[PDB]
């Protein structure tokens, strides 16, 4: 599955 | 650029704007690629600060570079993500929902996909404090395709956050209250709000046979379809977790993938290039031909057997393992004639191959599938005719050798199958 957690890197 | 230090010297000074000049240094000291000091701001004890920053509705500015700081050290560990619960964050970001500046709502979203994302407990306190109502208003507009494209994935994406982890699953109502909207971004031209729609509904069909249900009465399966067929594998690939899920179901929600045209993606699916691919469309055919007689019928009306036999040929062991299990299920609940026809697929040689695996469970799973197929042959009068096939490809050798082996139903079963069928 997929990452649950996303940063903001921006 | 700025260090901890005067981070916190800013924070504590009760000057609001040298407060918003400090948070935004934390913001970008947080927003780094290269390790982000996430413990080193939580120690200075900064969290209930950025936490208190987030409801001042005077200062949108400094809403949104705590939601930021803090959407960050949400994103890390799971204690780092309790912190930020700990700070009362929670009910803190749901009010922002609600905020007349995107970009703030939409940090908002953002970090209560990270919160819910932690596991089952945090996606149930999310549900708790309200957030769902909120979250599913901002996309109530007649069209999707009028919101901003980055704020509709972030959306997405934390809803389908809310649809993720087991033990226990998602509370019901809460999994009705999202569905239709879900279904919405089901049919959006978007791929990445396509691919996360299509992995929140591979969580929810991930479990029994009425939270499938729940997802199939809501007609999804054609899209579903539809998107398995994709060019993006990000987008094939949730679309196939999804359809597996299903089909792990009742008889009859497996009959509604076959209904809306699945099985005539599979020639590509069970050739594709990416071997994770390959796999979870072998391991779906194996819950298919589990299936009815009448299902295993479309498994060979729609050409898939000799697919199968390639498979079983030569694929990643994994893969190889997922069609021993098909062909057992096959050979389970098929009609003799359907047995014959796999046989003359060509399903005796590899299936024989397969036999000098070293792993137990799939040893048991050929010979299970070689007894049926034996009982196919005595209600036929070949069983003679059957054993000299599985003798020119050494077969005989293999199963020989078996009964001499550790496991108790691999020496059994090859016995049993040597005495009945290979003697005088």
């Amino acid at each position: 599955s997929q990452s649950p957690r996303r940063r903001r890197s921006q | 650029n700025w260090s901890v230090e005067d981070i916190v010297k800013g924070i504590n000074s009760n000057n609001l704007e040298s407060q918003l000049q400090a948070t935004q240094a934390a913001r970008k000291l947080l927003s780094r690629e290269k390790q982000p000091p996430i413990d080193n701001i939580i120690r200075a004890g900064l969290i209930p600060k950025f936490v208190s920053f987030l409801g001042k509705t005077d200062c949108s500015p400094i809403q949104f570079e705590s939601a930021w700081a803090l959407t960050n050290i949400a994103s890390g560990t799971s204690e780092q993500t309790k912190a930020v619960v700990d700070g009362g964050a929670i009910p803190a970001f749901i009010s922002l929902l609600a905020s007349p500046h995107a970009h703030i709502s939409e940090q908002a979203v953002w970090a209560l996909g990270n919160i819910a994302g932690d596991g089952s407990a945090f996606r149930d306190l999310v549900i708790k404090h309200g957030a769902i109502d909120p979250l599913l208003a901002l996309l109530a507009v007649p069209d999707l395709s009028t919101l901003a494209c980055g704020y509709l994935r972030n959306l997405t994406w934390t809803l389908s956050n809310l649809c993720r982890n087991k033990n226990p699953a998602p509370p019901l109502d809460a999994v009705e209250q999202i569905l239709p909207t879900l279904v919405r971004l089901l049919h959006h031209n978007d791929p990445e709000v396509l691919a996360d729609s299509c992995w929140a509904i591979s969580y929810l069909t991930d479990g029994p046979n009425e939270r499938i249900e729940m997802v199939v009465k809501k007609g999804v399966v054609p899209q579903l379809v539809k998107l398995l067929g994709a060019t993006e594998l990000p987008i094939v690939t949730p679309a196939l977790r999804a359809i597996g899920n299903i089909v792990t179901g009742t008889d009859e929600q497996t009959q509604k993938v076959i209904d809306a045209g699945a099985l005539a993606v599979f020639p590509s699916l069970l050739t594709n290039p990416k071997t994770n691919i390959q796999k979870e469309a072998t391991w779906t055919m194996s819950n298919i031909t589990a299936g009815r007689q009448d299902q295993i019928q479309q498994v060979v009306n729609h050409g898939l057997v000799p697919f199968l036999v390639g498979v079983l040929s030569k694929a990643d062991f994994k893969t190889q393992k997922e069609a021993a299990w098909a062909i057992t299920n096959y050979t389970s609940g098929g009609t003799v004639e359907q047995i014959v026809y796999l046989v003359h697929c060509g399903i005796i040689e590899p299936l024989m191959n397969l036999l000098s695996a070293k792993d137990t469970k799939i040893i048991q799973v050929i010979l299970d599938a070689i007894s049926n197929i034996f009982q196919a042959a005595e209600k036929l009068g070949e069983t003679e005719k059957l054993s000299i096939m599985i003798e020119e490809c050494g077969g005989l050798d293999k199963i020989e050798a078996l009964q001499r082996h550790e496991n108790e139903s691999v020496y059994k079963a090859s016995l049993n199958l040597i005495e009945k069928y290979f003697s005088v």
